[PDB]
Order: C-alpha cells, then structure tokens, then sequence
C-alpha cells in the first residue's frame, strides 16, 4: 500500500548503484521501476520483479524479497543519471502505486556540504501581520538534499515550501525552504530551526525572536 | 518454496536450466505485439499471499493469454492460445 | 509504433474543470488499458485513474474520485479525464500511459503530458522585505508574486560581486516567492523589476 525509496542515492563512474523501495510484504507484489529523464516522460526499466524490456541495457536488473525491492545499476555512466520510480498493484480503486522516487546522481565532481544560511521574519513584515522564516541553502553537490524545520525542536509539517534543487552558475546545486507563521506562533516558541540534510549528514541553522 | 516449474523467455539466472524453483504456481503465457508477432513463455509466478489471479485479469490486454497450474512441471503440458477475434 | 499524444490543459481557477484528451496510435487501441498518471512540478510519480480496454471498469485514487470522470471511446482513438472541481492540489503535468501486462502490468508507453495548473493567480506584485544581516550576509525577501519572472539588481548596478539570486518556489497558493542574498563586509539596495506588473521596488536594507 506504500512504498518507501530514499531521496537520492549516488556512486562513482562505474561503480554499482542500488536503489532500494520497501513496504510491507513487498515481496510478495511484483514491483516494476521507471526512469525518468529531465523534460521525459518516465520509461519502463523493469516490469516484472525483474525483467528487462528488450532495448534496456543488461546493466538494469531488478530483485525484490522480504520487504524490499531493489534496482541495481552495475558499471554506470552518465547517461544513467536520472530520477527512478518504483511501482506496484494497490488494489484501491484497483490503480497503481508509486515510490517517491529517487535521484541517481553520478559523481563527476568531488561532494560537498550545503551552506545554509536562516534569516528570521522582518520586524517590518511583523508588523504586517505576517511571519516568514527564509532558509537559503546553497553551494551542495549531489544536488539532492532534505529540508526539515523545527519549531524548540518539534517538527513543524504545515506551511514549508520548498523549491527543488538548481544548478548554479560553478556547477554545485542551491535551494530555498520558507515556512510561513503566525506572528504569535513565531513569539511563542523559543526558537525555530532549518535541517537540511545532504548525503546522509546534516547541517543545522536556528533563529530565536526578539 | 516447493514447486518446480518449466521456464523460457525468462528465466532467473537461478536457473538449472529451464526450471524455476516456487513456493507460488507454474505459468504459460502467449502474447501479440502491436505487429501479428506472437512471443511464447513460461515460468514461475510468485506466491502473492492473499492476492492470486491467473485468468481474471479484466486490466490485462487482450492479445494476451495465460494458464496456471500446481503441480511439478506441470506447465510443459500447457498450450495457451490467443482468443480469435 | 506506439503514440500517445494529450492535449487540452493549460490554466484554471480553483473550482474550474477542464478536460484532457489524449489520441492514440500505432496500437489497435481498444485492446488496452489506458492510465492517466501525473506528477506536480519536480515532485513524484501520483497515478489517478484506469479504464479498461472496454471502457466498463473503471478506477481512481481517492484523491480524486468523484471529482474526475475517466473515459475513452474506441472510434475515435481517444482517452479522455474529465476534471472537474479543481484544486491548486490538482497542478500537476498530466501522462497518459498505456497498461500492459506479462505476468502482471506495467506501463510500457506513455504520452509527453500536458500540464495543468490550477490558479486563480493573474498577476499580482509582489511584496518586497529586507533580510536583516546578523554579525556579513543579507537580502531581500520577494515574495508572493505572479507571474514569471522577477529580476533583482543590487544598489542599481553597482553591487555585482558575491550575489546569489535564488530560484523560485511555486507554493500552494499558486503564487511564487523568491530570494536575493549578498554576502558583504563593512548602504545596501534592492532593484526587484516584475515586469509582468509594472512593479518596480527598490527596498533599503539595513541592520
């Protein structure tokens, strides 16, 4: 009924990559997996847990036991760079499922950390009446990362909005998160914080009011 | 898993060949591609839990044909034909 | 040779309906299943609706049903998605797919999409902050506008070294904000031109 994939996953040129989507008994529902290229409409990859449309190279295969499916890209190049959907029969109303996707992203260049900077809400927007929280993240390569806020440290789920990742002009990747507050929930906390993970490690910026 | 199968045009390379290894059913199937191309195959289908469907297939295209069966190889004995429009 | 071409969407106010259509071909069309399936700007893969070759099964996700009306009609070789009481939630670029099934089905065809969005955005200037610098970086928040694009200059010209202009979000409301950040050390200005509004603010940033 649900399938988990992880944000982005990346290997060096020729290396093995593994992109995993798990539920539960996924097992025992076959699972089949697209790419999907900039500006493309997806493509089938692998359709029964593990068969290759003819004119996919032999370097896709797909596994799929337990609680996991998994797509396997061995020796890969550039042109495997692309989001992968996986997919199964949900039986509601008899449809399809889709995971959240994941980002291949083959390393051409050495990985580095975001830089993240959080501006709190202006004393001139306050008085308006209004409460934007402006996190600015930026310089990253994979572009792929995971934006979380907090509020003393609980998570805050409604009115984040966050942009997808762009090239910048250097090649490394940059995006912007804003989460809109009521003047009285922005006072009302201690502090309020910006997460941003990126390759699994995460860097953290945090603004108190007055 | 407890069923031996007869496979072609897909086999898992876990294969002694021509045979699959499942705890699920043995399968047939013949299909037509959008030219008159008719493709003959066999294997095994997963066990799917609760879920099971060989025939009933309403979403399934048409030039398609299947047929399942439970015992030990049975599937060699196993002839399906597309429906003849 | 399969093709699948849709058409028909484009721009809507909240509560509007507007109906996709999608022409086949290279495929004897009534022997399959279409989907539609579509995916909102840079996020996921959502599928919403089947119908089968016959046209007399039919299926949706619940994040539609009742609100979209799925069909096709084997003359023509046309597959339709009637959508009615749209929501900024409904934004999305819409797939056509074709269903076909081995043991069991995959989509092995799809469309290019059209998108649909949703808004009753249509023009609107944008409100101008400053981003206040702790002790340097600071910026200008732009925020709420519509529609593209927005140009930000720093103090008219003369600033050019260390700015970053960030790329916009497309939010909800269907609205758009953006950000401009400088990074200085030490008067500091921004240009924000909205051409689409004949909105041209210049906001003084300060500590």
């Amino acid at each position: 009924i649900e399938l988990t994939q992880p944000p982005s996953v990346s290997v060096a040129p020729g290396q093995t990559a593994r992109i995993s989507c798990s539920g539960d008994s996924l097992g025992s529902k076959y699972v089949i997996w697209y790419q999907q290229k900039p500006g493309q409409a997806p493509v089938l990859v692998i359709y029964d847990d593990s068969n290759r449309p003819s004119g996919i190279p032999e370097r896709f295969s797909g596994s799929n036991s337990g609680n996991t499916a998994t797509l396997t890209i061995s020796g890969t190049q550039a042109e495997d760079e692309a989001d992968y959907y996986c997919s199964t029969f949900t039986m509601s109303g008899n449809g399809t499922v889709f995971g959240g996707g994941t980002k291949l992203t083959v390393l051409g260049q050495p990985k580095a950390a975001p830089s993240v900077t959080l501006f709190p809400p202006s004393s001139e927007e306050l008085q308006a009446n209004k409460a934007t929280l402006v996190c600015l993240i930026s310089d990253f390569y994979p572009g792929a990362v995971t934006v979380a806020w907090k509020a003393d440290s609980s998570p805050v789920k409604a009115g984040v909005e966050t942009t997808t990742p762009s090239k910048q002009s250097n090649n490394k990747y940059a995006a912007s998160s804003y989460l809109s507050l009521t003047p009285e929930q922005w006072k009302s906390h201690r502090s309020y914080s910006c997460q941003v993970t990126h390759e699994g490690s995460t860097v953290e910026k945090t603004v108190a009011p007055t | 898993p407890f069923l031996k199968c007869y496979c072609s045009g897909h086999c898992p390379d876990d294969a002694i060949n021509n045979t699959c290894i499942t705890n699920g059913h043995c399968f047939a199937i013949i299909e037509e591609d959008d030219q008159g191309e008719t493709t003959l195959a066999s294997g095994c289908m997963k066990y799917e839990g609760s879920d099971f469907q060989c025939k009933d297939s309403p979403k399934a295209q048409l030039r398609r044909t299947i047929e399942c069966c439970r015992t030990n190889l049975c599937n060699q004995y196993l002839q399906p034909t597309l429906p003849p429009v | 040779q399969v093709q699948l071409v849709e058409s028909g969407g484009g721009l809507v106010q909240p509560g509007g309906s507007l109906r996709l259509s999608c022409a086949a071909s290279g495929f004897t069309f009534s022997n399959y299943t279409l989907n539609w399936v579509r995916q909102a700007p840079g996020k996921g893969l959502e599928w919403v609706s089947y119908t089968s070759s016959s046209g007399s099964l039919t299926g949706y996700a619940d994040s539609v049903k009742g609100r979209f009306t799925i069909s096709r009609d084997n003359s023509k070789n046309t597959l339709y998605l009637q959508m009615n009481s749209l929501r900024a939630e409904d934004t999305a670029v819409y797939y056509c797919a074709r269903e076909r099934w081995h043991v069991r089905g995959y989509f092995d065809h799809w469309g290019q999409g059209t998108l649909v969005t949703v808004s009753s955005a249509s023009t609107k200037g944008p409100s101008v902050f400053p981003l206040a610098p702790s002790s340097a970086a600071l910026g200008c928040l732009v925020k709420d506008y519509f529609p593209e694009p927005v140009t930000v200059s720093w103090n008219s010209g003369a600033l050019t070294s260390g700015v970053h202009t960030f790329p916009a979000v497309l939010q909800s409301s269907g609205l758009y904000s953006l950000s401009s950040v400088v990074t200085v050390p030490s008067t500091y200005i921004c240009n924000v031109n909205h051409k689409p509004s004949n909105t041209k603010v210049d906001k003084k940033v300060e500590p």
